[PDB]
């Protein structure tokens, strides 16, 4: 609903240093980076390390692993994917809960950072991402997959030091996320292919959480142990991922659950800011953008605790399956991670033709229509245990 | 040297239990805005960086030794490794038990292990041969018709005290869950075992609530300890639900997985049986491709293909079948060995919760009070908002392929595929219970309480108890064509409050118009709610919320059907009350979000209540409209006056049906009825009975009623106490013709013999308890029949009886009772 504009680039245009700009990554070359949205910055260029060997055995966490190194490499390559995920963000951003999560990504700010003297410093890490002609204004980026192909998780540079809820992505501070996604590469789920949109709305409501401060830990996880023993793990059930998924899986602390601390985070942050005013009204519009049209109050404790239920009514409504829900036509895959269900990873041969803004794969998502490579080119078998003796 | 090479994914997985362990439900203090939050504690910020990438671990195929043979080598065993005419099946038999069968299908190529003993006579004893192509055909019809008889067998069990579950007799044989010497040597490891066999790694799962609640005492007014003991209710509430999904996760992790990965194991080991019996007939249909006479390669070669169909449909049932034994016995563990533990901690914390609220009334009395009645009015929100929440089985169902029975609730497929918006309360949070997608905006002031079924939301009178229902895509239908909306309304009974603060002034309810714009509203006028239309010219309908069409604070299924703009039929009940026709009107297109807001009521005091607030395309039809109302009843469930269910510790007085008005009281050695106190409801010459008269009274479930359900049913014989002292309502042991109720009191000295067991039960499920007592052994050796509870009137004063009944054709009639427990819409006073 909210008049929000995305722009379309192409990789032939030329480095203006306004809208398109060169980031510094930790190779120290430099990639041509794209704001799509404002504070919205998109690079078509893969993580670092790219892994030079193809093919073996996969990672004892995730159960479908394709790496190619030839991948995002060339510059057509790069428009390409480009293009695709200007596509996917203008799809998303079509639809109401989008535009939601579009609005706060965009209109978000994280809280500046305190210096050892004690006075706020604006041009921080938290919020500035290094170029070639200085820092920049960035609150998300969006990259190439890394050395495998088809992972998809959003990543950040503030996690809990003690394995607790207390990390820079958790306490209110914001922070800036970074987004390994891939239009091209897909995991079917049950002989469907997750639409890439769906999971470009779940990466980015883990980075508008990130973004706030407000997330759940990603060092809460529940380790599987085949056997029960340590050392032998087969998977891993993410409950920071869960819980933005809809869906039915079933984890104990939910997501209404979560920011009941919200009182006692913005009354944390609120004592932390009261020293300076610009760095309060950051914090307060921060607070007015969560809690839609608000103009909120945080001067005592009964108005923080109002306005922090506004928020979790606002911003509960924000997950995969609800995202499904207003689409309608696209199917969603029931739980989230089924441990012993088999997934094919799919590649899709014409992104631009095959997918479009209104409703893409018009064939469906049919592992067998929209030519979907069943399995992509490389692959790496899951990791086979043997049982042997007398 | 048997090996077993596996996926990783296919091995049985546990979760690790160190997350849960750590989990902790911590005893809070709520004050008047929620918990109270001291920043003097709360930890100080740190902004240190640290990147959230961990870097994948490295795997690679290990070998693991086990002593006994496990379910793997089983799995090993059945898959074909030759594709060959020479590959035979070894089933077991008296010659040598199926583990050691296994052993000589692993360590040859030519060998596949396979359960069933009958299929193999066909394949491995019998070959074919290739001379006619009539001995083929009965060969080939005939290995088809044993599998298929073979995998499809689904035999019933049954244990003590459990409910009976169908299981498959050969799983015990195909997956090596158990000493699997025989055939039928799984069944009665299933009985006497229990479900643990169906799980590889025992399970180990966790106690909560080592804490309770409390109030603050830092309250100053006489609204602040109302909204802070509310608070408390909600708090506890919302706790009931949190470990429910702690508990159900923990379940999930430590037991459905190995569910999963048992049914997982069914689908390959069926497949390798469906694979290598598919092989050999296609290699079967090449071996016959010599020798043609002709016309024996089109018929009698669709039966070759027909054993091809043949064979996947038994595997495509079979599995059906492993759905329903192995995924519906995951919940029979649940039901057994979780929910138990769980109910018995929940329980003890909420009374722990009891005792806390109670000390705290007793501190508000000395203070601050109102002197109301014996100093404490919110004891009414107390003793009503503590009650029992059932576990929400749609929790492990979702997760679940098979159309398990736990499902137990069937709607018509026109009228579910009709609903567009199901507003209601969901686990304790407000939901779209619908299939479709709307855009509802939940006020900060909507509290939860307790409904019918579940929760229902309470739409208070403060500015920020609204709910906001966009008018999106799907909801664009209410513009020109037919629609219904059902709802369960409670509106509280028309006071001398609300004629007092207002006459005539109509404020709405569900709001759907602006001044000057079309919509529909839902309005209350004078006490009498109704619905109205805005079109071409505005439409108001009236809706009786009872008898003379005035609030009785009774939950109602008032349902405004029909908008066919040929007739608008309303339905308070499964039957109509009132209709109009919409000649006039045309259309009703507004953009107005559906608000649920009280907006212009002068009285401050008004909770309006809705639980199932449902949009439907379609004009509901009378039929549908009974069907839909006559759903949410059950012919298992009681409930008290005002529609909510029975709860065992609410303390609720009982009235006769005949004898309105009149409680329970003790005459001389008897129950009796004290005479009739009639008072004005709103102050206008109009005098109708008191509810609040005779013993406050509650019931608790009987110490010879085994069922553990935390709610009464109808059955499950409840005893019933005075909440003043350990007083029971029963009858003495010497009982011949005079069947009054001695209400002893007395069951600790020479008295243990008093048949204080009642079986609570209504027959035609509208808030009438019919309080049925079976026959009993009357000590001095009379034997005494069945029957319910009437009334019998000596002299001036009437009598509770016991009057003969034996079934539904004799009249239960006047000799009902209705269950009322305080409320706050329903005042007793001048």
């Amino acid at each position: 609903m909210i008049p929000i504009n995305i722009k379309d680039f192409n990789y032939s245009d030329p480095v203006n240093n306004q809208d398109i700009i060169l980031v510094k990554n930790e190779k120290g070359s430099f990639d041509k980076g794209f704001f799509v949205a404002d504070k919205i910055l998109l690079v078509p260029a893969r993580y670092g390390n790219i892994s030079t060997d193809e093919g073996g055995i996969t990672s004892k966490k995730e159960k479908a692993h394709v790496d190619k190194k030839i991948y995002l490499e060339t510059d057509s390559e790069k428009n390409e994917y480009l293009k695709n995920m200007t596509t996917l963000l203008k799809r998303m951003n079509s639809y109401s809960t989008g535009n939601k999560l579009l609005n706060l990504i965009i209109k978000g700010e994280p809280i500046y950072s305190k210096d050892l003297q004690g006075k706020f410093i604006e041009q921080t890490p938290s919020r500035y991402l290094d170029t070639n002609t200085g820092k920049r204004r960035v609150n998300v980026m969006i990259t190439g997959p890394g050395s495998n192909v088809l992972t998809k998780k959003c990543t950040h540079n503030g996690m809990g030091l003690e394995n607790d809820p207390n990390g820079k992505h958790s306490n209110g501070t914001g922070i800036l996320s970074t987004i390994e996604f891939s239009p091209n590469y897909l995991i079917a789920y049950n002989k469907c292919v997750a639409d890439p949109v769906l999971t470009l709305f779940h990466e980015l409501v883990h980075s508008m959480h990130n973004l706030y401060g407000i997330a759940f830990p990603d060092n809460v996880k529940v380790p599987y142990n085949a056997l029960k023993d340590k050392n032998l793990v087969s998977g891993e059930e993410a409950l920071s991922e869960i819980l933005t998924f809809g869906g039915k899986d079933l984890t104990t602390e939910h997501l209404e659950t979560l920011w009941k601390k919200l009182a006692e985070t913005v009354i944390i942050v609120k004592d932390f800011v009261k020293t300076d005013t610009q760095a309060k009204d950051v914090f307060l519009n921060n607070l007015r953008f969560l809690s839609k049209n608000e103009n909120i109050k945080i001067d005592t404790i009964e108005d923080i605790v109002n306005g922090t239920l506004k928020i979790k009514n606002n911003i509960s409504n924000l997950t995969e399956c609800e995202f499904c829900k207003e689409i309608g036509d696209v199917r969603i895959r029931t739980r989230y991670a089924v441990h012993s269900e088999d997934v094919t990873p799919v590649e899709v041969v014409d992104f631009k033709n095959n997918y479009k803004l209104n409703s893409g794969f018009l064939e469906g998502q049919d592992i067998s229509k929209k030519y979907f490579i069943t399995n992509p080119p490389k692959m790496r078998r899951r990791a086979l245990r043997n049982f042997k003796c007398t | 040297d048997i090996i077993a090479s596996v996926d990783k994914k296919d091995v049985f997985a546990v979760s690790d239990t160190s997350y849960f362990k750590n989990f902790k439900f911590p005893s809070k203090k709520i004050s008047d805005t929620g918990e109270v939050i001291d920043s003097t504690k709360l930890p100080q910020i740190k902004d240190t960086y640290k990147s959230s990438r961990e870097e994948p671990i490295p795997d690679n195929d290990s070998t693991i030794n086990v002593k006994n043979i496990t379910t793997y080598h089983y799995l090993e065993a059945q898959k074909p490794k030759n594709s060959s005419i020479e590959l035979t099946m070894v089933a077991p038999s008296k010659s040598k038990k199926p583990n050691d069968c296994v052993v000589e299908a692993i360590n040859d190529n030519n060998k596949i292990y396979t359960p069933f003993s009958g299929t193999a006579k066909q394949f491995n004893t019998v070959v074919p041969i290739a001379n006619t192509a009539a001995n083929v055909i009965t060969w080939l019809e005939a290995i088809a018709d044993i599998f298929s008889s073979e995998t499809g067998t689904f035999d019933k069990l049954e244990r003590a005290g459990k409910e009976t579950l169908y299981y498959i007799p050969y799983v015990g044989q195909l997956l090596s869950i158990g000493e699997n010497v025989l055939i039928g040597d799984f069944k009665n490891a299933l009985l006497n075992t229990g479900l643990i066999i169906l799980l590889d790694i025992a399970p180990e799962l966790n106690i909560p609530l080592l804490g309770a609640f409390e109030a603050y005492k830092e309250y100053k007014s006489l609204e602040e300890f109302r909204k802070a003991i509310d608070n408390v209710i909600d708090e506890r509430n919302k706790r009931w639900h949190s470990v429910y999904s702690f508990v159900a996760h923990q379940w999930y992790g430590q037991v459905n997985i190995q569910i999963e990965q048992r049914l997982n194991h069914f689908y390959q080991a069926l497949s390798y049986q469906a694979g290598v019996i598919k092989n050999r007939v296609d290699i079967e249909y090449a071996r016959h491709k010599e020798g043609l006479e002709e016309k024996e390669e089109r018929k009698l070669m669709w039966a070759s293909v027909d054993c091809i169909g043949s064979i996947e449909a038994s595997v495509k049932e079979a599995t059906k079948n492993a759905e329903k034994f192995l995924e519906k016995s995951s919940i029979l563990y649940f039901k057994e060995e979780i929910l138990p533990k769980v109910h018995k901690n929940l329980e003890e914390f909420d009374k722990n919760t009891l005792f806390n609220i109670y000390t705290n009334i007793d501190e508000f009395s000395n203070r601050g009070i109102a002197e109301i009645s014996e100093c404490k009015k919110v004891e009414a929100d107390v003793n009503n908002g503590f009650r029992p929440i059932k576990f929400d089985f749609s929790l492990l169902t979702n997760l679940m392929k098979s159309d398990s029975l736990t499902d137990e609730v069937i709607l018509e497929k026109a009228l579910e595929d009709a609903l567009v918006f199901s507003l209601g309360v969901r686990n304790g949070k407000i939901q779209n219970l619908s299939k479709k997608w709307a855009n509802l905006t939940i006020g900060t002031d909507i509290r939860v309480v307790h409904g019918r079924d579940n929760e229902s939301i309470r739409l208070n009178s403060t500015q920020d108890s609204s709910i906001q229902i966009e008018k999106n895509t799907n909801l664009r239908f209410l513009d020109s064509e037919n629609f219904s909306l059902s709802f369960w309304i409670r509106v509280p009974r028309y006071n001398k409050f609300d004629k007092d603060k207002d006459l005539n002034n109509e404020y709405t309810i569900v709001n759907n118009m602006d001044t000057a714009t079309k919509g529909f509203k839902i309005s209350i006028k004078n006490g009498i709610l109704l619905w109205t239309l805005k079109g071409t010219q505005q439409k108001t309908i009236e809706i009786p919320l009872s008898n003379t069409k005035v609030s009785d604070n009774i939950w109602r299924h008032v349902a405004i059907i029909n908008n066919k703009d040929g007739n608008c039929t309303i339905y308070v009940d499964g039957a109509q009350k009132n209709a109009v026709s919409l000649s006039g009107l045309d259309e009703i297109t507004n953009t107005l979000p559906i608000t649920l807001q009280l907006v212009g009521n002068k009285n401050k005091k008004q909770f309006i209540r809705l639980d199932q607030f449902n949009i439907y395309e379609k004009a509901l039809s009378q039929t549908e409209v009974g069907k839909l109302f006559s759903s949410y009843f059950k012919d298992s469930d009681i409930r008290d006056y005002w529609g909510e269910p029975l709860a065992y510790n609410k303390t609720y007085n009982m009235i006769n049906i005949a004898y309105q008005g009149r409680g329970l009281q003790s005459t001389n050695n008897k129950i009796s009825l004290q005479p009739k106190a009639v008072f004005d409801p709103t102050g206008d010459g109009s005098y109708i009975p008191r509810l609040y008269r005779g013993y406050d009274v509650l019931l608790q479930k009987d110490s010879q009623s085994k069922t553990t359900d935390i709610m009464p049913k109808k059955d499950d014989l409840i005893n019933i106490k005075l909440k003043s002292g350990h007083n029971f309502v029963g009858f003495n042991s010497t009982i011949d013709t005079s069947q009054k109720y001695l209400k002893l009191t007395t069951a600790l000295l020479s008295e243990v013999d008093d048949p204080k067991g009642f079986k609570l039960m209504s027959l035609k499920k509208d808030n009438w308890i019919q309080i049925k007592k079976e026959t009993w052994m009357s000590k001095n050796g009379n034997v005494i029949p069945q029957g319910l509870v009437g009334k019998r009137s000596v002299d001036s004063d009437v009598y509770l009886y016991l009057w003969d009944w034996e079934t539904e054709k004799d009249d239960y009639s006047e000799k009902q009772w209705s269950f009322i427990c305080q409320d706050e819409g329903w005042i007793d006073s001048d």
